């Protein structure tokens, strides 16, 4: 099919935040659970 | 085929798969053509069953194969 | 050590009593509630 083209296009930044989002998600994710790694900052 | 056709592929396949759950079990595709209605079994819109079957072993077949190939050599040019 | 782990303790048992308060009830841990509900919504979301 065919969408709109969008010449300036918002869903970029929904993009970058969910790419930031699942990012941090991501990070903290290891550390669920008693057995969770440890992070060092 | 609901998004070659022209409809809400999300839409469509949705509401052929509620249709043949909930409902009863029927012939309902996509209206590719023009049509007054769903429910190909009074559109009459047939296909031959082995062909479907020849269809679908192939895919599995081929799915098989591109799976259970782990490595690919090219050699050069001269 | 031991007031600063009894501190820590004490703090953890209160937040705990106090789910308990808001809501009264437990329910299972290790990820039970999760799949019974996920295959729950699942079973249902087929009449959507």
């Amino acid at each position: 099919n065919a969408t709109f083209k969008n010449k300036e296009k918002p869903q970029e930044v929904r993009k970058a935040n969910i790419i930031a989002a699942r990012s941090v998600a991501d990070a903290i994710r290891t550390s669920l659970g008693p057995k969770g790694m440890d992070k060092m900052i | 085929l609901a998004e070659n056709s022209g409809l809400d592929p999300i839409g469509t396949l949705s509401t052929l798969k509620s249709k043949q759950l909930k409902e009863k079990i029927s012939n309902i595709g996509v209206d590719c053509l023009g049509y007054g209605s769903n429910d190909m079994k009074e559109l009459f819109v047939v296909d031959p069953f082995i062909g479907k079957k020849q269809q679908i072993l192939l895919a599995t077949q081929l799915c098989r194969m591109i799976l259970k190939i782990d490595n690919v050599i090219i050699s050069g040019k001269d | 050590m031991i007031i600063d782990e009894t501190e820590r303790s004490l703090h953890d048992a209160l937040c705990v009593i106090r789910c308990l308060v808001k809501e009264r009830g437990l329910i299972a841990g290790g990820g039970a509630p999760e799949i019974e509900i996920s295959r729950r919504l699942s079973k249902e979301a087929r009449s959507m």
